[PDB]
RNA sequence: GAGAGCCCCAGCGAGAAAACGGCCCCGCC
């Protein structure tokens, strides 16, 4: 599950009732396949900025 | 920081650098959200009273988007002792919100159980700073890549207790560390492009040395402690 | 885990030349 490459989630994967469960830092939206994690903000924490 | 590269332009936005009266930086810090800093505790009895400067990656040449931001409120671990550097961590609100552009943006707090299993049982992190280049402080933000070092061989190598507030990053002999100046700053590790707080630089027994070390506050054990210090 | 004794408390309270114990985080029978 979650040490199977992190349960395929971008960011926090947690195990729940024997499943996967993936989420995201403040300032991130869990995405439609939910395990994605999409910026709200033009600087999101933890990346690098470039403009 | 010994050895290891610059900050090249983005690289390095959650670095804070702190600035004493006569703005000479003393210690890092890294940028937690517009209004919070994480630092040491250890760097709140270096300076007589001090700023925290943020976007800064040059400091001979001072033009740019630097900012310096006010401290209205040091929130100090009460537990912080300098005898053994233990709880060496410390949140500094600020006065006015910082502005997040090219070079100032926060890292991430991971959530603890996944940062355990999965941050700390990384190969490397990521420490920065702008402080001495040997065991003297860099004009320019630099950046090192650290090895997670296990407890027990940093607990061989040290002449201090290591308690479990702490944890070891670094080469056994290679010439790459933190060091004077850097210690508050960004020990930051990354996961598909996104950079998490691990650690804060806390000390080691000079720099660079063979046998020994950088020591870092394990932030894992601090973050329920960060949420509740801001607010 | 729990209870207790203490220690700590540069955050929310309260108070008295702005590191000066009611509550959140936290330490050591
Ligand atoms: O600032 C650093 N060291 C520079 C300077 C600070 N320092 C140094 C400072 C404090 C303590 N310790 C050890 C913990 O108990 C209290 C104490 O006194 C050990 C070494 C030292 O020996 O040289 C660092 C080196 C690597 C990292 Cl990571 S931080
Ligand atoms: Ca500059
Ligand atoms: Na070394």
């Amino acid at each position: 599950l979650c040490s199977l490459d992190n349960g395929d989630c971008d960011q926090f994967c947690h195990e729940e009732q024997n499943s996967v469960v993936c989420s995201c830092a403040r300032g991130y939206t869990l995405a439609d396949n939910g395990k994605a994690c999409i910026p709200t903000g033009p600087y999101p924490c933890g990346k690098q900025t470039l403009e | 920081i010994v050895g290891g590269q610059e900050c090249k332009d983005g690289e390095c936005p959650w670095q804070a650098l702190l600035i004493n009266e006569e703005n000479e930086g003393f210690c890092g810090g890294t940028i937690l959200s517009e209004f919070y800093i994480l630092t040491a505790a250890h760097c709140l009895y270096q300076a007589k009273r001090f700023k925290v400067r943020v976007g800064d990656r040059n400091t001979e040449q001072e033009e740019g988007g630097e900012a310096v931001h006010e401290v209205e409120v040091v929130i100090k671990h009460n537990r912080f002792t300098k005898e053994t550097y233990d709880f060496d961590i410390a949140v500094l609100r600020l006065k006015t919100p910082i502005t997040f552009r090219m070079n100032v943006a926060p890292a991430c707090l991971p959530e603890r159980d996944w940062a355990e299993s999965t941050l700390m049982t990384q190969k490397t992190g990521i420490v920065s700073g702008f402080g001495r280049t040997h065991e003297r402080q860099s004009t320019r933000l630099k950046m090192l890549e650290v090895p997670y070092v296990d407890r027990n061989s940093c607990k061989l190598s040290s002449s201090f207790i290591i308690t479990q507030n702490m944890f070891c990053a670094g080469y056994d002999t290679k010439q790459e560390d933190a060091c004077q100046g850097d210690a508050g700053g960004p020990h930051v590790t990354r996961f598909k492009d996104t950079y998490f707080v691990t650690g804060i630089v806390s000390w080691g027994e000079g720099c660079a040395r063979k046998g020994k070390y950088g020591i870092y506050t394990k932030v894992t054990a601090f973050l329920k402690w960060i949420d509740r210090s801001m607010k």
